[PDB]
């Protein structure tokens, strides 16, 4: 199941996540 | 002129006045290259589009009466009052055919799709058809009331007309689009004696020629069997191999 | 057009000897040739799926 | 000017529906989707009738005399048409979906079947009326669906098979002794029924595979206008026991007594039916028959298969095919011309590339080599190589010599390919990539990757190398288009930028010229030795957003421009005006078994919205769709909408061809779209030439006919001539006149039986104009091209028969010689 | 023959890549249908495609030099016909091998 | 911003643009037609500006990429 | 061409049927015919180039 | 087979005079071929089939070279405006 | 017997009614209401549902001047001739002996 | 990689794909419903095609060829925040 | 036309029985809570709506199927025949239960 659509995972994978973080 | 999006004018031909008399046509080319106008004074006009310049004038027998131009053919068709129709080639500016037979005044002239044929209306109640090509007369039938306007379906299958005094536009099937006709020149002085209802009821100078089967002994001649039937006469075992299943 | 016709005559005069021998033997001309062209053709297939 | 119509679909044989075989037998009618095709077997022609429907068509009727047809596509539209002259007389719509349409054979009544009910009508007369249809009787005999019809030899009766497992007999004017009759013994859906040559005996065939004969005690002579019983006298069986094979069609010879069965296994039987005897059977293909047919004589047999698409026709007693064809499976394809025109490649999403020739527009050489679709194909500039590039990541090369792939290039680097181009020199192979956006050149004979042209942003648009120059011309997503110049030691490279999008490039066929389509629905045109814009053309309200293919004509003149519009649109290039459009039909049909498809959105295809027209609205009101739980937002969903893929002209300008979603379109030249004299005068008429001949005199009468344009007028007149005085009149042509007589004669060979008299025109044109029309050479290229071709016809063909016998005769002679 | 188990697998990769496709597509494209089993039939058989014309032989689709080996020279010479330059050339080329 | 030469295009190339949007806009499209035709067909750099990039031999290999 | 003017002499001058004696004429029959198609059909080209010159004739 | 000699003498009379009509051409070129390849072998033994073979060897070769030679100047002249 | 070698009368367009009174007709074997309107020299007829054109009857060389219309039969008149209609197209009988106009058509039984 | 991450796809990784949350990844639209709202009109295209269905999965390739039709509403607004309005481009 | 499919009163879709296809006839156990469905390929299928599953699947075996009936005493089902015969079933049973001329 996907997450909910407010969160931001929702639209980003790990390689934007450890940018972003 | 004047331009159709803003309705602002665009100039005018002439350096005062196109015609000296009341302007009876005006007409466009299809590529927006030429414009010719007619003048009740008797004078046809040649005109650039673009920058308004005069390009040929030519004197007409008669006045003109109506005027039409067939873009894509490039002819135009003018109606004189002394009944006469005469036909031109705008590129050229010479005149190509002349029609005369109609007892009364024209009332409205069209062409068919192609650009082989034209149809004028007068007020003697009959419609004729011209086989332009030839430059003979090919039908005339007549009505019992007088026929005002004619024109040409874009797909050549119906003739739609309107009348002195009706309410209804009629429509006449072109009864070549589903049988064969063999057009017959008619005389040029002919009167219609039948009259045709409405509505749905119950030579030198035709161009056609038969080739024959030689010209002469000397020329050698083919005959008109398909390729099939000979072409492939050596190659009879290499077809028969091919067309045998597989086993 | 003397010397094309030269070469033109041996057409049929080959030709037609070509007509006897395969008549006598039943085996057709060529076929060796042809199982070799097969065998071109696969080892090109195989190799064209390698690079890919 | 512009004179095209609409002549022939290519690259379709077969969609759906059944076939028929004309009056006389030599041409058979196939429905290919909207469209219908006539094949010509005698003469080996292909004819697409101008009609189109919305939907596929599903039942096509056949008048007895030959001169009517009626065609009806899914949703019950009909229309009535004529087949000598190939035009549509009348429209009709049915209530409902109608399973076959029939006439009776004496050509008075016609039958068609429709939900559980037979209607007889009239059958339509030769004036056109307002009502062309009128219904006469209505039947109202089976408990389920009717589906197939047959007639008595006399028109007294005729038999309708049903889905109730049963099959009624009906009297088609009122019997005293037969009302209606009905038949059963069979335990599945009747699929076809036949009646006897001079007999009310039938034959009733199941779903099942069930063959069942009944016989009738009274002669159909024994009818009586204001006591009958039928009996059943076989049972036959054409599977073993325990094989689902169903049968599908069927048809029936009265006088040979042949019966020609398919199945759903892609096989078929011959039979000879009142002792069932197994003439042979063969297998056409894995997919199931779909329909059979048998003409007159008896001798042919057509057979079509839904699943791919196929067309065959078999002589069964010599046991040869007249006829073998197969198209694309999509209508995507990709197009060239061959360089004379002789021949046309299309390739497809299946990777399949097949040659057409052009006089019989039947496929001859099929290659399969490449696995993924062909995005691109070209010819070289002799007519005997094509190249092709695909998905695959190859571009392939083939020849009309020996039918083989000879060369392959490949990159080093795993990539696809979108668009192939070469040049007129036949060295130099170049091709795009969908992701590197850079370009891919080859050497012919080498083989090898000479180089990679790279400065491109984007995907690349188009490639197209200069007919004359050598030059690589490219477009691109970054608004820009690039000239690359091959043999050119400092490697010279030319940018011009655009305001928007590039989307296609073509070049002039002098190579003078270059035009650009962009985004913004405009069409520019560039000199591209000086890189200057020398006009452009604003296109948004004439498609109704972008032109996706451009094409020039061969005088270079006119523009031809498509898109995502369902127009094509023709522009005068130096007046920058909107010349012509020709519009092009949608089909709406859908398939059925399809699951892929959110059929919620997609509403307006294949009939699936219910409309009602009795709710007092003019437009009507759509029933609603019923609801769902769970929302579906993965499932894909499209819109009805015409997209011309590309656009390609003939060299030989006689055609042009455009391929589109719809399919792959030809437009001909005709002489009856457009009357276009040269210079006519009160005294040119045909009467004056007839008399000129007359008289003898021939060079005015030539003139005279050469200022009129018909051809049929110069075709007596140059006949007329006697040979000895052709040098005479030849001499006495003026230099405008000649390009006038060549056209006519390239158009003569085609058609005409007197081979060397025309040759002997041709000869004497020649040589006395010869020098002089070297210096105007580069605006006869298509005229000089088509007399070319037509002759070549006729030298290639009688060339290898004459040679064989002169010189075996020889042969032989010498032989007999010795001894 | 070939393995069993490379045919089923490429066979599921043809199917899934298809999927993926019909998803990425700008306009529908319908699907060509295929055969689950294939069944020969006893009864013979004949084919819709055709690869060269009908009326060409097997004969002309073989190029010459495939049935007759060149060499470079394009003529042959025996061991009494040579000379010393032609036997100097292939101890020469024999070296080179 | 700029110099002086680069001023007088830059004003040049505004002053062509506003007028022919301007025409689009609030005057018929065919008027627009002719006159951006003109201002093409005396300058394109009037209407739509090419700037200049680095292009040069020394990217280009040795030799020509043919023959 | 001397090949060919050799191959002349031998299919005139004695009868077919010896022909088929000879060993090795069967492998000698197959490299004979598809190069000799090949000269046949530049010999053909040849012909229709030397048709230029008749062009050159009547234009003098 | 079952066909006399004398019947194909009558055969080969016919191309003759469709030969010397000049008309139908195409087909006595062809049904001339067809006869050829079939039976070429008993032709050189019959003497009178040879006297038919040498009147049609002299008609086919100054019909054929008479229209060979008109192709191939029209040819030349056309690839020579194109070049 | 030939009037025009290239057209033929087909219909008119755009006309529904002139002074003539209409005739309004339930059908049998339908539950359908049909009026019918003469139009010059033939008459028109339409479903009253959707006010449809159902029918264009076959032309009459003079003008119709009295309609009546019973069961399967119209009747028009035109002339001192009057005829009686099949199918709301064509005629089936035609009734002579009058030397002046009809205003009045009464259907009476047979 | 390897298998390992092929062992990873779920029904997760196909709505990323999807093009409204392509989106909304790019800042072209801040809340889904919007984000699908902004698709049917018709105000984004992929490359030169406009693409309405919100159930279309853009490609790696694609995703950078993703922007604003031309002659859009939204469009101007976001030239008018930049101050780079220019009429002469419509 | 092509599978069974489950609505509310409403006009909601529940759900959609894709092993049911080309049903010709449908009729209703009550007190059972089994569903019974004809088909044209000539097979009987009962369905226990109250669970979701299918109890049984039987092949009729004697062509179409297009005419059936229940008995609300007995709860047996009558298929007709065009050999004249009809038929009884049941879904603990392979077979008919009986065929009556």
């Amino acid at each position: 199941l996907p997450p909910s659509p407010g969160d931001t995972s929702y639209y980003q994978d790990q390689v934007d996540d450890f940018h972003e973080a | 002129v004047y331009n159709m999006q803003s309705g602002i004018h665009r100039g005018s031909f002439g350096k005062d006045q196109a015609h000296k008399g009341s302007v009876r046509g005006v007409a466009v080319d299809g590529l927006n290259q030429l414009t010719v106008t007619t003048g009740s004074e008797g004078l046809l006009k040649f005109w650039n589009f673009k920058n308004k310049i005069l390009i040929h004038s030519v004197s007409l027998s008669s006045s003109p009466n109506i005027m039409l131009l067939h873009r894509d053919s490039g002819i135009l068709g003018l109606a004189l009052d002394d009944f006469s129709i005469s036909v031109l080639d705008i590129e050229t500016r010479k005149i190509v055919r002349e029609f005369s037979g109609h007892q009364g005044q024209i009332n409205d002239m069209a062409f068919s799709p192609d650009g082989r044929w034209l149809i004028s209306a007068a007020m003697d109640c009959s419609i004729r058809t011209w086989d332009l090509p030839s430059g003979c007369l090919i039908d005339c039938f007549l009505l019992d009331s007088a026929p005002l306007n004619v024109s040409m379906s874009p797909t050549g299958d119906f003739l739609a007309t309107s009348h002195v005094d009706h309410l209804g536009i009629y429509l006449w099937s072109n009864i070549s689009l589903y049988s064969v006709v063999s057009l017959r020149p008619l005389p040029a002085d002919y009167v219609p004696s039948i009259v045709m209802l409405p509505g749905t009821c119950q030579s030198d100078e035709l161009i056609e020629y038969d080739s024959p089967e030689q010209l002469n002994e000397q020329l050698v001649t083919l005959s008109l069997l398909p390729e099939s039937r000979w072409k492939n006469l050596l190659n009879l075992d290499v077809i028969k191999k091919k067309n045998k299943p597989k086993e | 057009s003397q010397v094309r016709d030269v070469i033109g005559f041996n057409m049929a005069g080959l030709d037609y000897l070509k007509r006897e021998c395969e008549a006598k033997s039943e085996v057709m001309f060529f076929a060796d040739a042809t199982s070799h062209l097969e065998e071109k053709k696969r080892k090109r297939k195989k190799r064209e799926k390698l690079i890919l | 000017k512009f004179a095209y119509r609409f002549s022939n679909l290519l690259g379709t044989v077969y969609r759906r529906g059944n076939l028929n075989f004309t009056c006389d037998g030599n041409s058979v009618i196939s429905p290919v989707g909207n469209r219908v095709t006539v094949f010509d077997l005698k003469n080996n022609k292909s004819d697409t009738l101008p009609l189109a429907t919305r939907y596929n068509v599903k039942c096509v009727g056949l008048s007895p005399d030959g001169r009517l047809a009626i065609i009806v596509d899914e949703g019950g539209d009909a229309l009535l048409v004529s087949l000598v002259c190939r035009s549509v007389l009348h429209h009709f719509h049915f209530k409902g979906s109608v399973h076959s349409v029939s006439f009776s054979p004496d050509g008075r009544k016609f039958v068609v079947t429709k939900g559980n009910i037979a209607q007889m009508y009239h059958a339509p007369g030769k004036k056109r009326e307002f009502n062309a249809f009128v219904l006469d009787k209505t039947y109202f005999g089976p408990y389920d669906e009717t589906t197939c019809i047959d007639w008595t030899d006399d028109s007294r009766c005729f038999v309708v098979g049903s889905k109730d497992m049963s099959t009624w007999v009906f009297g088609a004017e009122r019997w005293d002794n037969l009302i209606y009759y009905a038949l059963g013994g069979h335990k599945d859906a009747i699929v076809a029924c036949f009646f006897e040559s001079n007999s009310l005996d039938l034959y009733s065939l199941s779903q099942d595979g069930v063959l069942c004969m009944w016989q009738c005690d009274t002669p159909p002579e024994g009818l009586r206008l204001k006591k009958v019983k039928y009996s059943r006298l076989a049972k036959y069986f054409f599977n073993k026991e325990g094989d689902f094979n169903n049968l599908t069609a069927a048809a029936f010879h009265k006088k040979s007594h042949l019966l020609v069965t398919g199945f759903a296994s892609g096989i078929f039987h011959l039979h000879e039916l009142p002792e069932f005897n197994l003439i042979h059977s063969l297998s056409i293909s894995d997919q199931s028959i779909a329909s059979v047919a048998i003409n007159s004589s008896g001798d042919w047999i057509a057979f079509g298969c839904s699943g791919l698409g196929q067309l065959l026709v078999w002589e069964w007693q010599s046991e040869s095919y007249v006829l073998k064809q197969q198209g694309h499976f999509n209508s995507m394809v990709a197009l060239a011309y061959s360089p004379d025109g002789q021949y046309i490649v299309t390739g497809g999403d299946d990777g399949k590339v097949k040659v057409w020739n052009t006089l019989s527009g039947f496929c001859f050489v099929t290659f399969t080599e490449h696995s993924s679709g062909v995005t691109g194909v070209t010819f070289t500039a002799t007519g005997y190589v094509v190249v092709t590039s695909s998905m695959d990541g190859t571009v392939r090369a083939f020849d009309l010599h020996r039918y083989r792939n000879f060369r392959t290039f490949t990159s080093p680097r795993p990539t696809q390919f979108s668009c192939v181009a070469v040049d007129a020199s036949g060295e130099i192979v170049s091709a795009g990539a969908q992701d590197s956006f850079e370009i891919f050149v080859w050497s012919m004979q080498t083989g090898r990757l000479l180089d990679v042209l790279s400065g491109h942003e984007g995907p690349i648009s188009g490639l197209c190398f200069n007919p004359m120059k050598s030059v690589l011309a490219s477009a691109s997503w970054d608004k820009t288009v690039r000239l690359w110049d091959m043999f050119d030691s400092w490697r010279t490279k030319e940018t011009l930028a655009l305001t928007s999008d590039a989307l296609a490039v073509t070049f002039r066929p002098d190579g003078a010229e270059l035009a650009v389509a962009t985004l913004n629905s405009q069409i520019t045109f560039w000199d591209p030795e000086n890189a200057v814009q020398t006009g452009s053309i604003e296109g948004r309200h004439d498609l109704k957003k972008a032109f996706t293919a451009l094409c020039y004509s061969a005088d270079g003149h006119s523009i031809l421009a498509g898109g995502m519009s369902k127009f094509v649109c023709i522009y005068h290039v130096r007046e920058q005006i909107l010349m012509k459009r020709f519009e092009i039909s949608c089909n709406l049909s859908l398939d059925a078994m399809e699951e892929f498809l959110n059929r919620r959105k997609m509403t307006e295809f294949g009939n699936l919205a219910l409309i009602d027209q009795d709710a007092g609205q003019e437009d009507g009101v759509a029933i609603p769709l019923p609801g769902v739980r769970k929302g579906d937002m993965s499932s894909r969903h499209f819109k009805p909408e015409i997209r011309v893929t590309s656009l390609r002209f003939s060299p030989t300008g006689r055609c042009w061809a455009a391929t589109t979603t719809e399919g792959l379109l030809i437009y001909s030249l005709d002489t009856r779209v457009l009357f276009d004299p040269f210079e006519l005068d009160t005294s040119v008429t045909p009467g004056r030439v007839r008399e000129a001949l007359r008289q003898q005199d021939f060079t005015r009468a030539i003139l005279m006919a050469l200022r009129l344009n018909e051809s049929k007028l110069v075709q007596e007149a140059l006949e007329a001539v006697p040979r000895g005085e052709i040098e005479v009149v030849t001499s006495s042509l003026p230099e405008l006149y000649v390009e006038k007589v060549l056209e006519f004669l390239a158009s003569s060979f085609e058609v005409s039986r007197h081979l060397e008299f025309y040759l002997l025109w041709t000869h004497k044109l020649l040589m006395l104009h010869g020098q002089k029309l070297k210096s105007r050479a580069g605006t006869l290229l298509p005229v000089i091209q088509f007399l070319q071709k037509s002759i070549q016809r006729h030298l290639d063909d009688l060339s290898k028969l004459c040679s064989w016998n002169h010189y075996n005769m020889q042969y032989a002679l010498a032989v007999s010689k010795q001894r | 023959e070939e393995n069993p188990e490379h045919v089923e697998i490429q066979k599921m990769m043809d199917s899934l890549f298809l999927k993926l496709d019909a998803l990425s597509n700008f306009h529908f494209i319908p699907k060509p249908p295929v055969p689950e089993i294939k069944v020969v039939s006893n009864l013979p058989a004949i084919t819709m495609e055709e690869v060269a014309p009908v009326s060409v032989s097997d004969a002309a689709l073989l190029a010459p030099e495939e049935i007759k080996e060149k060499n470079k020279a394009g003529d042959i010479k025996t061991a009494a016909e040579k000379t010393a330059t032609d036997k100097k050339r292939e101890r020469r080329k024999k070296k080179y091998q | 911003g700029g110099g002086h030469v680069a001023q007088i295009y830059a004003i040049r190339q505004s002053i062509s643009k506003a007028l022919v949007a301007y025409y689009q806009k609030y005057v018929d499209e065919a008027s627009k037609k002719e006159i951006k035709d003109i201002l093409i067909q005396y300058d394109r750099t009037l209407l739509v500006a090419d700037p200049r990039r680095c292009e040069s031999k020394k990217f280009g290999g040795p030799g020509a990429r043919a023959r | 061409h001397e090949a060919q003017a050799v191959l002349g002499v031998l299919l005139r001058r004695e009868a077919p049927e010896e022909l088929l004696a000879y060993e090795g004429v069967r492998a000698a029959l197959e490299a004979l015919l598809p190069y000799t198609e090949r000269h046949f059909q530049r010999l053909s080209r040849t012909l229709q180039a030397a048709a230029f010159l008749d062009f050159l004739w009547h234009n003098m | 087979c079952g066909g006399s000699i004398e019947v194909m003498q009558s055969f080969l009379k016919m191309i003759g005079m469709m030969l010397d009509r000049k008309r139908d051409f195409e087909l006595a070129q062809a049904y001339l071929a067809l006869f050829l390849k079939l039976h070429l072998k008993m032709l050189p033994s019959e003497p009178v089939l040879l006297e038919e073979i040498t009147n049609l060897s002299s008609q086919v070769e100054e019909n054929w070279t008479h229209l060979q030679s008109l192709f191939n100047q029209s040819m030349c002249i056309l690839n020579y405006l194109k070049s | 017997r030939t009037a025009s070698a290239l057209f033929a009368g087909f219909r008119a367009l755009g006309l529904f009614s002139n002074d003539i009174p209409h005739v309004v007709r339930f059908s049998a074997l339908k539950r359908r209401f049909y009026v019918t309107t003469c139009v010059g020299k033939s008459f028109h007829t339409y479903d009253v549902q959707k006010l449809s054109l159902v029918a264009v009857s076959n032309s009459v060389p003079q003008d119709i001047c009295c309609m009546a219309a019973d069961g399967r039969l119209v009747f028009a008149a035109y002339g001192n001739v009057f005829s009686a209609f099949a199918r709301n197209k064509e005629i089936v009988h035609t009734f002579k002996g009058h030397k002046a106009e009809i205003h009045f058509l009464q259907p009476f039984g047979d | 990689g390897s298998l390992e991450l092929c062992d990873f796809v779920t029904a997760s990784s196909f709505c990323r794909r999807r093009l409204p949350t392509v989106l909304l990844k790019l800042r072209m639209a801040q809340h889904l419903q919007a984000a699908v709202a902004f698709v049917e009109q018709g105000h984004v295209r992929v490359g030169p095609d406009v693409v309405t269905d919100p159930a279309f999965l853009v490609t790696r390739s694609m995703e950078d060829f993703v922007t604003w039709v031309d002659s859009s509403k939204i469009k101007r607004h976001v030239l008018e925040y930049n101050e780079e309005r220019d009429d002469f481009d419509l | 036309n092509r599978w069974l499919h489950i609505y509310d009163n409403q006009g909601i879709e529940l759900h959609c029985i894709r092993r049911c296809d080309r049903v010709t006839r449908l009729e209703f156990l009550p007190f059972h809570f089994l569903l019974a469905t004809a088909s044209e390929t000539g097979f009987l299928t009962y369905l226990d709506v109250s669970v979701g599953k299918i109890v049984a699947a039987l092949n009729a075996r004697a062509g179409r199927l297009d005419v059936m009936s229940q008995n609300p005493y007995n709860a047996v089902i009558h298929l007709g025949h065009s050999n004249g015969t009809v038929s009884l079933w049941s879904p603990a049973m392979k077979e008919p239960l009986a065929k009556i001329l």
